[PDB]
């Protein structure tokens, strides 16, 4: 089973600072390409994992790719979808009344 | 006939079955030709220069933490690996200049250019260079169905105005299609170090579905902020003396700096039909996931074996048909033994008997290069096909003793091996393994041989040498390079204004020179950026309208030259043909031949009697038009007067040749009765 | 205007290596517009045969693409790009310019190529139960005489005889044969002996009572 | 996919008939010939009747060396192709099966074995070999009716054991063999449907 | 006559053609089906 998603925005709370993360939980927790990896690792799937990003239509784009992977006899089942970010307040500021 | 229509139906059925099976085979698999390449590696441009030259010996890792960027120094570096906010190992290569841009050439305001990630600028430059280095005029790609399938990651941002700052570092930068004017799908993927590779896979599918004609595949990075060099230093993964060693006695895994790479792919049949150049063929790829491993970031051998076997099955080939493999080096203490064991298990098992599988890694010589690593491997393999040599850098002597290096037919590329053409068509493979857990494998093959060509020229034959596209670049200055970029040690012709990609439509400026002896470009045209010329056309065009309307004039009666040239009569065929046709048309009414008078042959009449002067000029004028029209100059509103009214009418198509000729001769003869 | 058919009649093969079979006729099988009326048939051991390819090169559905047909006039060829272990069977040519066509005949056979072995002949004298009940019996087991080429003479001179055969059963191409002579002891006392000669075992090993 | 449901078979006994027939589905009977091929044991196969029947013509086209002995018959309009087999003979013991064409024998199916004879019996022989200086076996001389299974020590060792099917031979003598190979305790008990023998054999030179 | 042979060959060819067309359609225009869905939305939506 494959995974196809589209997400990209601020890295959680960002800001702050490091400390003693000898393991490396600070770089593999705000990466946009690690969501599909985490899903595959926890569930145990072995299909391709894709983290596409082409703005507001990204989810639909992902769907298209999934269809191809199903029609070529490469993946038995596909998990498509799109996730928002619900990140730190912002975004509204950069919209200068336009 | 009852015994014939059935035979026709049977023949139609057989033909349709053959066509359907051929179509199925084409859909499920189809060779894809690589047409062109372009790269920007830290220290030098692309192709030969920064390659078969550097790859012969190696080096790199110039260290020198960049000073152009802010990058507060004397604080990042500290010997203690456990220091809170510092980082050891101050080595590591870097781009010579990342803040360079032209701005005005691509039509972007300097304010917006300042707030712009360097990845986008470098991508624009590299894409233009890639399209240029393919024999395809960039301006003709407008309105086509080519798409971009690249992979780019977000590396830092400006921590410090009605727009931008929310669109420049937007990752999804498909603005290449906006500037060039493409219509194919635009995709920006992200799957860690293997991203480019999986990106390539997607493109292939589109090229087999008919939804795109040509594809652009590549990757980029800039490493704007210190960033990674600090964080990995806190993980004790990155090690000092950042020269990465692959399959040796070291363990660094050094996160080398930026690099931009792009390639152009097209279906092989279309490339052969149009007449492009083919460098290598891609005929299979495979992707998979590591699944549930013993950790989030940990390689799994079984997945690599599975993906390798899947790629081999998809290509329809055998494991014994591959002679060299480029490995995902990333010199560490754990990845290398796993990769070596997987390769021994899948490609081994009595490979040939004597032929060993040569193994190499680019990263041992150029660095990790982050997301654009995998495609960079391609840039190696293809060159090995075009030079008959395996660029075996692999700067390490003693192999890793953990893996059973002996008792096998997989030999490390210690020195250099000949790679000459001939029998047993050459093949190669590349592989990539990302941090997230996605693995990719690709098989490439040598291009078919078709190189005969011919030899011509060397005669007088004056050749135009329209400038190498004096363009929107500053209206000046850039002429300099065009003056000096045309330095010929030993060559001839080199048609630049031809359909050749350099055309660039000569955007606004334009210039020209016509000669057949030598260069003469380093002459006045060279100093035209700061001076004048002697006998060369210089223009300040603004391309107000690219295609102007055309009108001709046709008044004579006073030219009366001493013979309207003869060298063009002998050289230009259309002029001579029209002259001969006019002479034949006028032959059955008057005895004189216009060609004889034109050549000034003995016995020709003098240019005094009007009965000769008026027709001959006519016979010239129309012919001149036939030459102009022969060069794509189509008039619209011929307005010539006096005796040229009839010539204009003939050009306008209102009169026939013989009718106009007889009218001319009769008018001249009847007027001849009046003189003085 | 009957047309004969023929084949090499022997082609041991190994996995991976390709294979080719030639088949010739006596007269051209072309029609008003060609399309040679030739078909190929394959029978796997234990099941009824099925059609492989017809009308020259028109490989039917379901058949793996590794098979290909070519040829015209009075000669045709069947090529296999890669041979596997699932096909042993038998192959036959077939013509269609006629109709009273009888059985194919010998056709051709496919086996696994392997190193030549030698038999180990063991002779067993008849027991008391056969002698005291009826006729006797003597066996001349060959015990893996691979490849084929078994023969027996029973030198005394020998009339009626019986034999069995063995196929590609389990491993290393084991082939064996046995003898089932029938004769009373009274007329068996004249002699005290089967002789076997093999293409690999040059010596004609003879065993006596 | 499953249009071959050929069924029938038996001992017949010379001078009798039979109900050999094959059923079909999926395709249409009205535009198909039948054809019939019989494979002799240990010999090449041949066409039963050169059928070339059904379709618009609806002919018979009996094969040579038949002359109505094999009773072409071939009822058609019942989704069946029953072929009568009256006045049989000991020679024509073979496996018969139908076909899905007249000249393109593309689709075949499972055949039915028919034997018309009566010979041999259920008499074992447990013939010992008595090696002098690695052979051992039993040579049961009669095992009709077929089939008969042979085991060694009711399991135990199984390596180097060959069933070795044997020809019918003159007088229809159904014979078998075991020829087990051992180096340097041994039972070749024979199992048959009517009764059991369970007798061993020791080989002494 | 030869009509039967031609008819049989034509029928076999048409059968193979139908199989090839079905394969092409399954390769390039095979419909896909949706099994289930999940979502998290503003306010209390969940299901």
């Amino acid at each position: 089973t494959g995974v196809f998603l589209g997400v990209a925005k601020f890295g959680y709370g960002e800001d702050t600072a490091a400390a003693e993360d000898v393991e490396g939980y600070s770089v593999t927790g705000v990466a946009p390409a690690v969501a599909s990896g985490r899903i595959s690792y926890t569930m145990g799937l072995e299909g391709p994992s894709i983290s596409v990003d082409t703005a507001c239509s990204s989810s639909l784009v992902a769907l298209h790719l999934a269809v191809e992977s199903l029609r070529k006899g490469e993946s038995s089942m596909a998990v498509v979808g799109g996730a928002a970010v619900m990140a730190t307040p912002g975004v509204f500021v950069d919209f200068s009344r336009q | 006939t009852d015994s014939e229509k059935v035979a026709e139906y049977l023949r139609r059925a057989t033909l349709d079955l053959r066509a359907a099976r051929q179509r199925i085979r084409e859909l499920e698999s189809d060779p894809i030709a690589i047409v062109s390449m372009a790269c920007r590696l830290p220290g030098g441009v692309n192709t030969p220069q920064r390659l078969w030259e550097l790859l012969r010996e190696g080096g790199e890792t110039l260290s020198g933490f960049p000073t152009d960027r802010g990058w507060d120094l004397a604080r990042l570096h500290h010997p203690d690996p456990d220091n809170p906010g510092t980082s050891y190992v101050d080595k590591g290569g870097f781009l010579d200049d990342a803040a360079g841009f032209d701005a005005e050439f691509f039509g972007v305001s300097p304010r917006e250019a300042a707030a712009m990630d360097p990845q986008q600028r470098l991508l624009l430059e590299t894409s233009w260079e890639l399209v240029e280095n393919a024999g395809i005029d960039p301006h003709s790609l407008r309105g086509t169905a080519t798409g971009v399938f690249l992979g780019v990651a977000k590396f830092g941002y400006g921590e410090d105005g009605y727009s931008v700052t929310g669109v420049a570092p937007a990752v999804a930068s498909g603005r290449i299609s906006y500037t060039m004017g493409l219509e194919g799908p635009s995709i920006s993927v992200d799957t860690a170090c293997s991203s480019s590779l999986v990106a390539l896979h997607l493109a292939v599918e589109s090229l087999r579905k008919g939804e795109s004609s040509m594809a652009v595949v590549g990757g980029a990075a800039v490493m704007a902020t210190p960033g990674v060099f600090v964080d990995f230093s806190r993980q004790r993964a990155l090690a000092a003396d950042g020269r990465s060693k692959a399959f040796g006695a070291g363990a660094d895994g050094f996160g080398f700096s930026e690099g931009v790479t792009l390639v152009l792919l097209e279906r092989l049949s279309e490339a052969r039909r149009n007449g492009h150049e083919v460098l290598a063929v891609v005929r299979g790829s495979a992707l998979n996931q590591d699944g549930a491993s013993n950790g989030l970031s940990a390689p799994s051998g079984p997945a690599q074996r599975r993906v390798i076997r899947q790629a081999l099955e998809s290509c329809g080939l055998e494991p014994g048909d591959v002679d060299a493999v480029e490995a995902h080096g990333t010199g560490t203490a754990l990845g290398d033994p796993i990769e070596a064991n997987a390769l021994l298990d899948t490609y081994g098992r009595d490979r040939d008997a004597d032929r060993p599988l040569w193994l190499g890694s680019v990263k041992s010589n150029i660095g990790h290069t982050q997301a654009a690593a995998g495609v960079t491997g391609l840039l190696k393999v293809v060159l090995a096909l075009r030079n008959g040599e395996l660029p075996a850098t692999l700067h390490v002597e003693e192999p890793t003793p953990h893996v059973d290096w002996s008792s096998g037919g997989v030999a490390l590329l210690a020195g250099n091996q000949p790679w000459r053409r001939g029998e047993r068509t050459r093949r190669a493979a590349v592989s990539a393994f990302g941090i997230s857990g996605t693995n990719a494998h690709v098989i490439v093959e040598e291009a078919p041989e078709r190189e005969h060509r011919e030899t011509t020229a060397h005669d007088g034959r004056p050749v135009p040498l329209v400038v190498s596209a004096r363009t929107t670049a500053a209206l000046r200055a850039q002429a300099a390079q065009i003056a000096e970029l045309l330095e010929r040690p030993d060559a001839d012709l080199a048609g630049v204004g031809l359909g050749l990609a350099t055309t660039r439509a000569r955007h606004e400026h334009r210039a020209a020179v016509v000669a057949s002896t030598r260069e003469e470009a380093v002459r006045g045209l060279r100093e035209i950026a700061a001076g004048a010329a002697t006998a060369d056309a210089v223009v300040e065009g603004v391309t107000e309208v690219d295609g102007r309307n055309v009108v001709f004039l046709f008044p004579g009666q006073g030219s009366q030259w001493a013979g309207m040239g003869a060298e063009l009569l002998s050289s230009s065929p259309v002029f001579a043909g029209k002259i001969r046709a006019c002479d034949e048309s006028m032959a059955p009414m008057q005895d004189w031949k216009v060609s004889d008078v034109l050549r000034q042959a003995p016995g020709a009449p003098g240019l005094d009697r009007v009965d000769v002067v008026q027709p001959v000029l006519f016979a010239v004028m129309v012919s001149l038009a036939e030459l102009w029209r022969s060069y794509g100059v189509e008039p619209a509103a011929v307005v010539g007067h006096s005796q040229g009214e009839i010539a204009a009418a003939h050009v306008a198509g209102a009169l026939t040749l013989e009718d106009a000729a007889k009218l001319v001769v009769g008018r001249s003869r009847l007027m001849r009765s009046l003189s003085g | 205007d009957v047309v004969m058919t023929q084949s090499p009649l022997s082609l041991p093969v190994t996995p991976g290596e390709p294979a080719s079979i030639s088949c010739r006729s006596s007269q051209s099988l072309l029609h008003s517009n060609g399309y040679n009326y030739l078909d190929w048939y394959l029978q796997k051991p234990g099941q009824s045969p099925q059609l492989l390819i017809y009308l020259g090169s028109n490989r039917a559905s379901g058949v793996p693409d590794r098979f290909s047909g070519s040829g015209s006039g009075t000669d045709f060829t069947l090529k296999i790009s890669r041979v596997e272990a699932e096909d042993v069977g038998v192959y036959y040519c077939m013509q269609s310019l006629q109709t009273p066509r009888l059985t194919f005949g010998p056709g051709t056979k496919v086996d696994i190529k392997r190193t030549v072995a030698a038999p180990s002949v063991f002779i067993f004298p008849p027991s008391d139960e056969q002698l005291k009940s009826g006729t006797a019996s003597v066996v001349c087991l060959l015990n893996n005489f691979y490849p084929r080429g078994a023969k027996v003479q029973w030198k005394v001179q020998s009339g009626n005889s019986q034999e069995s055969v063995t196929e590609q059963d389990s491993k290393d191409s084991t082939y064996s044969l046995s003898s089932t002579l029938t004769l009373s002891k009274a007329d068996y006392e004249k002699h005290k002996a089967c002789e076997v000669t093999h293409q690999g075992l040059s010596s004609p090993v003879t065993k006596s009572f | 996919e499953v249009q071959l449901v050929q069924s029938g078979g038996g001992l017949v006994q010379p001078g009798r008939s039979l109900r050999l027939s094959c059923t079909a589905s999926g395709f249409t009977f009205g535009d198909y010939a039948m054809s019939w091929v019989r494979q002799a044991p240990g010999k090449g196969l041949e066409w039963v009747g050169f059928i070339r029947s059904k379709a618009y013509g609806g002919t018979t086209e009996y094969a040579a060396s038949v002359k109505g002995r094999f009773t072409i018959s071939r009822d058609d309009s019942k989704s069946i192709a029953y072929l009568q087999m009256n006045s049989l003979k000991t020679e024509d013991t073979a496996v018969y099966y139908c076909t899905r064409g007249g000249t393109l024998f593309d689709y075949w199916g499972q055949g039915t074995l028919v034997t018309v004879s009566s010979a041999s019996t259920k008499g074992p022989s447990v013939f010992p070999l008595a090696p002098s200086s690695a052979a051992l076996g039993c040579l049961v001389k009669d095992y009709f009716p077929e089939p008969v299974t042979v085991s060694w020590n009711s399991g135990a060792l199984t390596s180097g054991v060959h069933t070795f099917p044997a020809v019918l031979q003159s007088s229809g003598l159904y014979s078998l063999s075991s020829v087990v190979t051992v180096p340097s305790t041994y039972i070749c008990n024979v199992n048959h449907k009517p009764s059991n023998t369970k007798v061993d054999k020791k080989v002494e030179p």
